[PDB]
């Protein structure tokens, strides 16, 4: 996940 | 009779929620969903209308960056499409100056934008203005004294502590003093002559630190940190207090909403969102 947003990928 | 609106966001997938918080009584109201789910969008208000700008739909079937501008009227509880921007802009920042919306930065796939465009509601038209000196996605934007500021973000290679200001009558951007901390995904707002930058991600951790830029002194000074570290938070100002909404802390999609009182230099928890989420768009307007 993207550490800034939490979103998958 | 003013509410804090939160639009979109992410939790498992990008969301279409529109919910409004009333600081006067602590209530939340669920209102008409966005027509298309989106996270990494920005919200703003012009002439009583709420706008949702940019973002990306990160769905089970794929990722679609958005060039959309959608208009919500609280008097009818209806979303209407408005003119789309020149390009998709995920993790955009927006600011309103003299009735016009400035859309700044953001990404389209691997493209990290330095471009900036301006919307005129009276003509339902966007036009490109001078680009920023730096490409910025996850950029925080705020307006103070009819000047537009773009703070932090990520340029495609590095997360940034830099910031810059746009002077509309000269159609020119100039660097300002950099922040004391690298922040991409911070919440940026204006309160009493200062531009605040709260949270974000410095390359290693989601931050709880908060710093403010005094436009008269050109310095950045830390204030009290938030209780929760958060990145991709929503932020707004209402009756002289800053409100931060949600975000990601490296573990949880926060439902926390904290409120900063500048007179006491303290943060307090004021309500929880109905469910945890990151990447929301936030703005303040009349009750629906
Ligand atoms: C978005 C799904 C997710 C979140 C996080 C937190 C960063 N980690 C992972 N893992 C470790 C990878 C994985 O198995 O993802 C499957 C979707 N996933």
């Amino acid at each position: 996940c993207d550490p800034e947003t939490g979103e998958c990928l | 009779g003013r509410l804090i609106y939160t639009a979109g966001g992410y939790f498992r997938q990008s969301l279409s929620y529109l919910e409004a918080y009333n600081p006067s009584n602590g209530s939340w109201l669920r209102l008409a969903d966005l027509q298309v789910p989106r996270s990494g969008l920005a919200g703003c208000v012009v002439g009583g209308l709420l706008y949702a700008v940019g973002g990306r739909n990160n769905s089970p079937d794929g990722n679609t960056d958005s060039s959309a501008l959608d208009c919500y009227n609280p008097m009818t509880n209806q979303w209407s499409p408005c003119a789309s921007m020149s390009v998709p802009r995920n993790r955009i920042g927006v600011g309103v100056i003299d009735g016009h919306i400035y859309a700044v930065g953001g990404s389209h796939g691997c493209i990290h934008h330095s471009s900036v465009e301006r919307y005129e509601p009276e003509r339902d038209e966007w036009h490109l203005v001078a680009p920023m000196l730096t490409r910025r996605i996850g950029v925080g934007v705020a307006v103070l004294n009819r000047l537009l500021y773009a703070v932090g973000g990520f340029d495609g290679t590095n997360r940034l502590n830099s910031a810059e200001c746009y002077y509309p009558e000269r159609n020119e951007w100039r660097m300002i003093t950099p922040m004391n901390t690298i922040r991409s995904g911070a919440g940026v707002c204006v309160l009493h002559n200062c531009i605040y930058a709260a949270g974000g991600y410095d390359g290693q951790d989601q931050l709880n630190s908060v710093e403010r830029y005094d436009v008269e002194t050109e310095t950045w000074t830390f204030v009290a940190p938030m209780r929760h570290h958060r990145s991709a938070l929503g932020i707004t100002v209402h009756q002289g207090k800053i409100y931060v909404l949600g975000g990601y802390d490296g573990h949880t999609f926060l439902d926390s909403v904290e409120c900063y009182d500048p007179d006491s230099d303290t943060w307090s928890e004021v309500t929880r969102m109905t469910s945890g989420r990151s990447g929301v768009g936030v703005a303040v307007t009349m009750e629906p």
